[PDB]
């Protein structure tokens, strides 16, 4: 409908979930789509236990998590979060950056400098016509290969141990899950929205592996070759990934205003960039795996604070196993990253 | 599943005029599709990349053209150093499938077989063997049809034919065409006539030798 | 500089078993994909299976449930395996790995085959009476395994040539055409006699060629 179907496309509208399902196809294949599959339910999970929290007891967790922890705690969490919302924005000017190279051409700096003039330009139909656009161009092939042998015989969990092997499913699984849902007739439009958009990160993700997974060439984690061809394709595909990090900008620092009310400081990690000793296209998947390090701490107050003051939410199957699977795998990519 | 044809099956130039391959396809592959060349023995090193791009290491003298459902690779001035083998790869769906190749060749005049016919070996004889070869030493294209014939019936079995590379002195072709026959085979019978039909001859070139003298 | 090599050529039985070494070097092995690539004696070839890098084969259909491929990361080997039944699929088996393909190796020779080796028996072809000013003889080798004799001819017939024509298989063993050519003013005046090398059962076979 075309409810779900706008609150999907803008509900994901981030460079960090392009730029990771676009480097399991490339080098996991099918093999890694599975991982999405749980990226999606437990989240769909976690934001409804946040719909079921944030009308009972009624505030968002940056509210709650002030008025029962001792003060150094609150400090923490706040270093927490707000290295959360830091590498959110990090994942903002540097998609951003890649989109405007991706067009123009222009140095990843002045590109960075046009993201602050469109931070001061910002002071939507359009935006997610151009992420819908691109999402049906991801859709036209959805059907195109294998569709019983690839799919289903890899949508089936592999134990994999090698350390991108975990890394990258932690970047995906940790960019979905987005630390700022959680800091939150509705149910119904959400999980229809993740629902469908769903199949628009297999459907990328499926075709990152269809598209070039034997061909070997230039990796995919450049994104400027991430172009798949059908000319304005090309373009197009820049112009979705330029509109994304755009309203991911805003979003992700409104939000950010939410957390921290609860402007440039953010805006270090956007130069870091300048370092030059390590090209970009890839630090944007760590970016989504240190994203992914400050979920447990989104998710243990949550988890706790469910079951006192509020009914509702007496559930605690897989909304519980959800965070201890999680954090050991987080632990298992964190143990091993010496 | 998708296959891909690929002609001509064999190619003769004289090293000069510019050659083009066709690697026709099943179905549409897009833009990818691999040109490799190859030499007698040898491992064959990467020519042409996604029909469009040359590949690296790549002299200009290649370059491949094509859209969708066929693709053609061309060589302008042969140069002496692109004949041989020559393979076409599709690299979009699993299976990746290779062509049905083609072998380039030295291109000159016309020439005629100096077809000789030979008994069996006195050793062989009592070897039990009864090989009846016919050399055709020397002819150009590399097309023949040589034919037996056992007291007129035709041998379409029972023959081995064996063709040597293009020879080295004067790229001109060679063949060898063995009749093996056990005893009652070569004791039935009273003939053994060896033909060839070839471009050159409208009538085909023979020789005989009869079981007597 | 990039560079693949192979394991040596193999020479097995029926029913037997086999390996063969796709050693690299001058690339990280762990961050490409080998695909194998198969050349019987020379009627062309087709794609075979491909190794991801971390073990992930993936065989073709025509190929399936024969063929097997090991990876060794530590020395970067990719290894090829046969087992079950053999049928004597005898061909020059290939390995490549670079980003737009390009750096393969020098292939490896595998036949197979139940015969032992026995040296050849060669067999005199006298022409049996003569077109024109030349005349040409010929010598038979025949029913050798293994592959590759070499044929030398003795004559000092001022004019002369050789031809040497390719190796085939006859039911299971293998026979050779070869010929050669004399003024005939020589023939049978001055000799011409055609030697047979066959250096894996050491037997040489020098043949004189008489009418
Ligand atoms: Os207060
Ligand atoms: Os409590
Ligand atoms: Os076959």
């Amino acid at each position: 409908f075309l409810g779900p179907a706008v609150i999907a496309s803008i509900a994901y509208m981030d460079p960090g979930n392009f730029a990771t399902n676009i480097e399991g196809g490339a080098r996991y294949g099918y093999s890694l789509l599975w991982v999405i599959l749980a990226a999606n339910l437990m989240a769909m999970v976690i934001q409804n236990l946040s719909a079921n929290l944030g009308i009972a007891s009624g505030r968002n967790l940056p509210e709650l998590i002030r008025e029962r922890w001792p003060r150094p705690l609150v400090w923490f969490y706040w270093i927490q979060a707000e290295l959360v919302a830091m590498a959110t924005d990090l994942a903002e000017f540097l998609g951003a950056a890649l989109a405007i190279q991706l067009l123009t051409g222009l140095p990843m700096f002045w590109g960075a400098v046009v993201t602050g003039v469109v931070t001061f330009w910002l002071l939507e139909l359009a935006v997610g016509a151009f992420v819908l656009m691109i999402g049906v161009a991801y859709l036209v092939q959805v059907v195109l290969a294998r569709p019983d042998l690839a799919a289903v015989g890899a949508g089936f969990v592999p134990r994999l141990q090698g350390p991108g092997s975990a890394y990258l499913a932690v970047g995906i699984i940790g960019a979905t899950v987005m630390p700022h849902v959680i800091y939150l007739l509705n149910r119904v439009d959400v999980i229809a929205a993740m629902g469908l958009a769903g199949l628009i990160n297999m459907s990328m993700l499926a075709v990152a592996a269809a598209t070039f997974h034997g061909k070997n060439v230039e990796n995919a984690g450049d994104l400027t070759t991430a172009y798949q061809t059908l000319p304005a394709a090309s373009v197009l595909f820049a112009v979705a990934l330029l509109a994304s990090g755009l309203s991911s900008s805003a979003v992700g620092t409104m939000a950010g205003d939410v957390i921290m009310q609860g402007r440039l400081i953010t805006m270090l990690p956007a130069f870091i960039v300048i370092l030059l000793g390590m090209d970009p296209s890839s630090v944007l998947i760590l970016s989504q795996v240190i994203l992914c390090f400050g979920v447990p701490f989104a998710l243990v107050p949550l988890l706790l604070f469910t079951a006192h003051h509020d009914v509702m939410g007496a559930l605690v199957t897989r909304r519980s196993f959800t965070v201890i699977g999680w954090v050991i795998a987080v632990i298992i990519i964190a143990l091993n990253g010496y | 599943d998708i296959e891909l044809t690929q002609s001509p099956a064999t190619l003769s130039v004289t090293p000069g005029d510019s050659v083009s391959l066709s690697c026709r396809a099943s179905q549409s592959i897009s833009n990818n599709l691999h040109w490799y060349q190859q030499k007698s023995h040898e491992s064959p090193r990467l020519l042409i990349k996604y029909v469009s791009q040359s590949s690296s290491g790549i002299p200009s003298r290649f370059s491949g053209s094509g859209s969708g459902t066929d693709f053609t690779l061309s060589i302008n001035s042969v140069e002496t150093e692109d004949f041989g083998m020559y393979f076409c790869q599709q690299s979009n769906s699993w299976p990746r499938t290779f062509g049905g190749g083609t072998k380039l060749e030295i291109k000159r005049a016309d020439a005629a077989p100096t077809v000789s016919i030979f008994p069996p070996s006195s050793e062989q004889l009592t070897s039990g063997g009864a090989s009846v070869v016919c050399f055709l030493n020397n002819f150009y294209p590399k097309d023949i049809n040589v034919k037996w014939k056992i007291d007129g019936s035709e041998r379409q079995n029972g023959v081995l034919n064996s063709w040597t590379d293009q020879d080295s002195k004067d790229s001109t072709y060679s063949m060898s065409s063995t009749l093996t026959l056990t005893k009652d085979e070569y004791e039935r019978h009273n003939s053994y006539t060896c033909e060839a039909t070839h471009k050159t001859s409208t009538s085909p070139i023979v020789k005989s030798f009869n079981r007597n003298e | 500089q990039v560079q693949l090599t192979e394991s040596g050529p193999g020479l097995v039985a029926p029913s037997q078993s086999l390996s063969i070494t796709c050693t690299v070097s001058g690339f990280s092995l762990t961050s490409y994909g080998v695909h194998w690539v198969r050349q019987p004696p020379g009627k062309g070839l087709e794609w075979l299976v491909v190794i991801w890098s971390d073990g992930s084969t993936t065989y073709n259909s025509a190929l399936k449930s024969r063929l097997s491929i090991s990876k060794d990361n530590s020395k970067s080997q990719v290894f090829l395996k046969m087992n079950s039944l053999q049928t004597d699929d005898t061909a020059m088996y290939y390995c490549a790995r670079e980003p737009p393909y390009g750096y393969w190796g020098q292939g490896t020779t595998l036949t197979v085959s139940s015969a032992k080796t026995t040296p050849p028996s060669v067999y005199p072809l006298a022409p049996g009476c003569t077109t024109g000013s030349s005349v040409t003889l010929g010598c038979l080798v025949k029913g050798y395994f293994p592959e590759s004799v070499t044929v030398t001819w003795n004559s000092g017939s001022l004019s002369s040539s050789v031809h040497t024509f390719p190796a085939l298989l006859q039911s299971g063993l293998y026979t050779m055409s070869s010929s050669v050519t004399v003024p005939s003013s020589t023939w049978p005046s001055q000799t011409v006699t055609c030697s047979v090398a066959h250096p894996a059962s050491s037997t040489t076979v020098d043949k004189k060629l008489e009418p």
